[PDB]
């Protein structure tokens, strides 16, 4: 029961336009910074 | 002993000096104060004569 | 400022406890009251059961078949021009179906009250002993004892017992069932021909269809009324006077309810407003009750743990709002709340609904929010009295106050105002439709003959369960009268035999009158009476407030009695109160006597007084 | 039996 | 798959008796069901016709049933409805017994190899391998399959609109007596307001019968033994109204101001169709019961001597009393009470209260599978030869007690008013249900070549003597010919009568102390009667015992049923009256007929 | 919050008992045995009130005479003396009456919309934020509809007799099930064998319950996305075309000789444990597709399966739509129930509940689902209700994920093949005479069979009672004959029949009472359209005027057996061709009639009103 | 139709 | 009245 | 062993000296004190002889 998006650009814009969008984008921003750390860590330590 | 057609009401006055009176009957009986609902039949009652 | 009554109230202990929330998986949780209007599953199930009872006793197929016979009987009454009941018109037939069913239920309830009076008067010594010895027990317990010392046919005051004891003829009229399949909106355009008018007469307007879809009659059993009547009664005479005072108010409301359909206006619908998305511990409820059989309405609001109510008049509205003037205030009620609206039909009167509201307001602190919701909705929707014995007695004490002479509401003033307002509405609607359409079209859709339940010429079918030597006994109670004038009574008898010998007996305080007619399938006039402004009649030299008619038929199939007033819109009689009933007392004990048609001789027919007979053997004179 | 049916059946027999 | 707990509250059994709306809702649909099938307007109409047929039976003086009297008509309305519903259930049991016998090999395999599964699953399997008309053992399915006759009798609706208070003072005139006969005393009115009949379907009985059965013969014997006890109790129920006493009412006592953690419940069951009562007490998680006799009660106490004990019950508890009518027999109620006692530790208090109240008020079996199995096992034990309760002793003592009450009440009323008034209010003719001269209106849904078939089952007889059977046929057309067929093991007897609107005697039978009759040289426990009528409107069958108060045959038990076996397979076959010839009428054994054509002889 | 659907219980998933939120929570009618028992009793009572078994037995002889008097050809005669045909006629006649009444109410609703199309177009265009239920109230008020409530309580009150669902167990009560002949080809033996049905037909009836959808249900899906009045009317006709085709299939399953499956629920044997799972298998008798719904925890999965082309080993056919993995081999207690909603209606709620699976408690998911299937009770959650109606429209519209026409056609071919196989099998075992008794080849489809529809009249014009019968729409093409039977107390009477078309009506006067009299013979093409006096028509209205009437019956008969089918119309087909039904309301007065008035007369001849006298 | 009604109706016809 | 009863009654009347 | 028509009653006297007596039956059976209601059948009984 989740949706799938081609890019993080689409994901954050879709949540912004949904009901209760202003408080949804706050969570998505933290997800983006978490994903930024995930990319750098996994490239240095590929498993 | 009741020799009449229907049930009868007997008034008991125990004075005002006695502190506690305990009533026990050979068979369960109904007892209540003035202007109070009559309970189910019980063997024993504990009463305050001042009531 | 909310109205404050100094009425003494018993303490109430809730099932929920000090914390005001019931524990899970407990016996108290299983016996808790729960909402019936708010829950869809229950509000659907109860409507289905209500419809089933109506179709069992009153079948549409049978009532459609009896239209031809009923039309002939009304025609044969030979009424004056302008007073004829033409059942060929669809609107008149529809109104007769509502009128006949409502009157039959009111007649049966009045009959049972008359017998209950006879049992109480016979056992006066024992009844007087119960009333003065037992003044501390609950009202329900007093009713059970009183119904036992007297040989009452229905000795149960419980809701389940009352339902079983009730028979066909007292079942409430289900409005939507009556208005099923009737053609609506027949259109003839600028045609005055006979063929066009014939088609026009076969249909009804949309307004009458809407009126019937919001109609449900309420008839209170005598066993319901005995509990309020005995709360403060000290003697048997006071108890009987209280019983007659309540039913006088009840009957007056029934006449008003029928008058609402006769006028061209649509009747309001009782509804409940609930939050769109209910939140725990922030819920609220708004109840709006428009009783059809009444002159006043009720608005009840449950916000938090606060109960607020308002009593509003149902007359004088300017069509800008659905509420009239406020007659009694119990706080501030906000009818502008936004939420889902659920429509329901009340099964209790305004006086009964208000009694529980006052009792619940005094118990708001001692009862949880859910208990207030459950007890109110159960009584309004199912006429189910609360299981809480202390709360039930408090409701009955308030019910006595609202009917007694010292009631905070002047019921006589409001009932009279409603009659005047309803008469004005009929004139306005008739005049408006007389301009837009023709006079002929106006007469079809707004008949002038139908005014109110005890004014319009109506028929009452009689059921017979007693047979004396092959003759079935059919009983009809003449009176009491809420209107004064001249009233004619006719009897229609249908029998399988080609030639039949049937008898009619009219019983009064001193003696009875026996008649023989021997005419089938045609109305026969039995009695003509003159009723004075006080509602009493002079029958053979004595004042009578009511009489008893017994019809004896051999191999009967249907016996109908027709009631007819000489002039339309007969003037009303002021509703009797407790003082009026106490002042004048009539003996009804002679209504139980019977005669045996088989052992009847020619000299026994006519008017004979009781002294001419022996003890028993009321058929044959000495 | 309805009163309409009874009256109609009575007429047929008579 | 762990739940949030909201679902489990929705399937939680509910307190139907204690909750008022649930008790209000059930009274309403039981009243509606009774009025749907039995109409007061219709019954009052057929009073005149029934009175003529009863008078036309030419009964001896002192045994006449006079329906002109109000008391006798009221007791006839209760008796005819009670006897009818019992008759359909006996007919259904006979049909089920036949199907089991055709598939004995398949039934035996199920009983031997299905000991592990539940009782309900075994019953469903048994009803599938046989071509049973009803194949559902659930309560919802049983209601759908139930017919019009088997609907329980609602007493308060029967006694509605009947005049009660008629007072003639020192008057012996014929006119006064006629008025007196039109009314009923107040005592009979209270009897009807507390009367509700219970009729148990054969599908409900198969679960107790098959719970420990190992062979088809044992399964049939268990089914017959239960219905021997069930039919005996129905007779006692009717006799209770015949005497001049007032029957007691079942009630439940609950605390006036119940507490969350210290609530208690007391149930007192007074089955009208039975000789024993039950008192069940629920204090906390402890369950106690006592089985008491309904006979020999003194005026002071409403409970007789207790015959089975399961703990200590306090019937003097103070609280609110709620009246209710049971829908299960005393044996059925006792079976659950024993089962509930064993599972008290593993069950919540709400489950204990809900399961018990649903069974007594709605005849609903518990959803728990382990609880269901134990109850049906206990039901078998209570109806077996090793039962803890000697039912035969208590049934016979109730019969003796009821007879003494009738004599005491009749003599008491005779002194107060007189012989004529006593006979009106306490008729001596009615006696037991199977003793009483009663009629059973028959419904026909089968038409063979234009002839509607009406089926009646003669016997089994709980009484011995001489019995006569009469049939009344009403048709629209004039000058019809109707046929009667009486089927036995050896053959059938065909009769042509061609008389309408009057009773006509078709059979006279003699029953011995074992409840068996000699029909054409063979012993028959029961016979099947089929009436063929063309364009029929109503067919009524009357049964009549030559003497009043016929002596009772001892109730049969399990060993008595397996000792003698009678074949009922021939009750299904019928004839075609349109193809009958003159030589075909009479008594003719099967050997004469060709296979499949029982209308025309070889 | 983010979720539009808000559960009555909060995120804590706990609601205190005795509070308002708990009082309005839905109930599990199927899972609760007290609730299931109560629903069955009320349903049986409703059926027995309207349809009386003692009345149907008495009317058997009268109906048998009428069917023979139709003078049908050999091989097409309906013989009600045979028990199997009588039982099939009882089920079919009540089935067709309910469908006929629903179609009649639809035509009135269409006329009302077209009269106030300007106001209706304003409501549909301007107001789109309100829910489907609120939109229906406004439309049913703007038009002067007789029934103005979409609530389940108001619907049941105004439903009326004749639309009550048929109860199979009541119909099958008291019928002989087992008769043996044992190689006896004799007139007496054959007559006896004709009096009893077989076990297969008894099992079919015990698992039968018809579903009839009121127009007040159809209006909510119709107006959920409609923008114009034409779209609203086109959606109404498209839904009812699908419903009528499914209703035809439901009757055909009884005619063919096999046992229909029964819907059931599987729940764990142990009650009140941690593990909670439920499986619902819905076998709609009035349809071609089934539904399997599984709820494990808060996860909901569904599978739509074909009810045709299935081997004896597996009850389920091929899966035509998937919504997850559903295990039908789960072990537990099996509770049988009868669905009161169509397959599309059940599927619509399943899709909506899946979307809000995590936003509602398990008790809410189960209660809302079971109330709809077992009571046709729409969920009280307005947000959940709106989503369900949106899915109902999608399942019906041209963009439906399910090709309904393909599955309905396959069901028809599969049922015909099964009848041939069962007839051949019994022919070899017993014989032709026995096979014809048990599997009649004359019945076939519901709208193909010769059937009678008893008429009820509540309108009396100058002493003449009006009985209304709607001719069409037709799902088959061929030649059709219509007959009328009039039972009247009077020994001699004159009754009139009127057939209303788009331009004019036909007036007929007849005198024959008890024998059927042919009124109208028609020819219908492959598009389900007939040529009535030079104008193409899709349906006609027949009104019978009888004085002192007791019963009026209309018999429908096709010239050839197994009439070929007409493809089911869809939304595009309905908007393409528009027919006017505003003329079905006008009446005539037989009392004020002359000899010149009888016959076929166009409207131009009459005045405004006065559709009796032809003088303009 | 009831038994009494049917019996009474047959008497009228004859 | 059923149709069977009405037709039978009419035949009896005539 | 019972050869009669109906069930029989056998009276057991264990004296008053012994403290406890345990009764076991080959089949479940009913035991109760003198003039006391009979219980349901069960295998094992623990009794006080002085009872």
């Amino acid at each position: 029961n989740v949706n799938y998006y081609s890019s993080f650009d689409e994901f954050i814009i879709s949540q912004y336009h949904a009901q209760d969008g202003i408080n949804r984008v706050s969570t998505c921003v933290i997800l983006g910074l978490a994903l930024q750390a995930y990319d750098q860590m996994r490239r240095a330590l590929p498993v | 002993l009741n020799t009449g057609a229907g049930a009868a009401n007997i008034t008991f006055n125990f004075g005002q000096i006695a502190e506690t009176v305990i009533l026990k009957g050979s068979v369960p009986f109904q007892l209540a104060r003035l202007n109070q609902p009559m309970p189910a039949a019980r063997f024993t009652y504990k009463l305050r004569p001042l009531d | 400022q909310a109205y404050s009554s100094g009425l003494s109230q018993n303490s109430i202990i809730s099932l929920t406890g000090n914390d005001r929330t019931v524990a899970d998986g407990t016996f108290n949780s299983m016996i808790m009251p729960r909402a019936v209007i708010a829950n869809e599953r229950e509000h659907f199930m109860k409507t289905r059961i209500d419809k089933i009872e109506h179709d069992l006793n009153r079948s549409a197929k049978q009532e459609m078949m009896d239209r031809q016979s009923l039309a002939e009987d009304y025609n044969a009454l030979n009424l004056a021009v302008g007073q004829e009941i033409k059942l060929d018109i669809a609107t008149q037939h529809q109104l007769n179906r509502l009128g006949s069913a409502m009157y039959k239920a009111d007649h049966e309830r009045e009959t049972e009250l008359t017998d209950l009076i006879n049992r109480i008067r016979e056992n006066e010594v024992t009844v007087n002993g119960i009333l003065e010895n037992q003044k501390a027990i609950t009202a329900a317990e007093r009713a059970d004892l009183l119904l036992e010392v007297v040989a009452s046919t229905a000795k149960s005051v419980s809701a389940a017992g009352r339902a079983a004891a009730d028979g066909s003829g007292v079942v409430p009229v289900f409005g939507p069932s009556v208005a099923n399949g009737i053609k609506v909106g027949i259109d003839i355009a600028d045609s005055v021909a006979e063929a066009a008018i014939a088609v026009k007469e076969s249909g009804i307007i949309t307004q009458l269809n809407d009126v019937y879809h919001a109609f449900q009659s309420v008839h209170v059993a005598p066993n319901d009324v005995i509990k309020p009547a005995a709360v403060v009664a000290g003697t048997s005479t006071e108890l009987i006077g209280n019983l007659q005072a309540i039913y006088s108010r009840l009957r007056s409301h029934s006449d008003i309810g029928f008058k609402k359909a006769t006028v061209g206006d649509v009747i309001p619908n009782s509804y409940m407003i609930k939050p769109v998305n209910s939140t725990e511990y922030a819920s609220w409820q708004l109840y709006v009750i428009h009783p059809v059989q009444g002159s006043l309405g009720l608005v009840v609001q449950l916000m938090g743990d606060a109960l607020t109510y308002n009593v509003f008049a149902q007359y004088g509205n300017t069509s800008a709002s659905e509420f009239g003037k406020t007659v009694l205030t119990g706080g501030a009620t906000n009818t502008a709340l936004e939420g889902t609206k659920v429509k329901f039909q009340t099964k209790v009167t305004a006086q009964q609904a208000l009694a529980l509201t006052m009792a619940l307001k005094d118990a708001a602190s001692m009862l949880s929010q859910g208990e207030l919701i459950g007890y109110f909705e159960q009584y309004i929707n199912l006429a189910l009295e609360p299981d809480n014995l202390s709360l039930q007695d408090n409701m009955h004490k308030y019910h006595h106050l609202l009917t007694s002479q010292n009631s905070p509401i002047d019921w006589n003033y409001h009932d009279e105002e409603m009659h005047k307002w309803l008469d004005s509405r009929k004139t306005t609607n008739y005049d408006a439709m007389q301009k837009k359409d023709g006079t002929v079209i106006a007469d079809i859709h707004i008949p002038k003959v139908f005014n109110d339940l005890r004014n319009t010429t109506l028929h009452c079918k009689l059921e017979g369960k007693q047979t004396i030597a092959g003759y079935t006994v059919y009983e009809y109670l003449i009176g009491p009268w809420a209107h004064y004038g001249d009233i004619d009574y006719s009897v229609v008898v249908d029998t399988l035999n080609e030639e039949t010998k049937w008898y009619c007996e009219v019983i009064g305080i001193d003696g009875h009158l026996l008649i023989e007619k021997s005419v089938q399938h045609k109305p026969e006039k039995i009695l003509e009476l003159t009723v004075n402004d006080s509602g009493v009649t002079s029958f053979n030299g004595r004042n009578h407030d009511r009489l008893k008619l017994k019809v004896y038929v051999k191999d009967s199939l249907s016996v109908k009695v027709f009631r007819n007033w000489i002039g339309i819109n007969a003037p009303r009689v002021k509703t009797k109160m407790f003082n009026d009933h106490i002042g004048v007392k009539y003996d009804y004990s002679h209504f139980d006597k019977n005669i045996s048609p088989a052992h009847l001789t020619l000299t026994d027919l006519g008017w004979h007084t009781w002294d001419q007979y022996n003890a028993g053997n009321w058929t044959n004179i000495k | 039996l309805s009163e309409t049916e009874l009256r109609a059946l009575k007429k047929l027999s008579t």
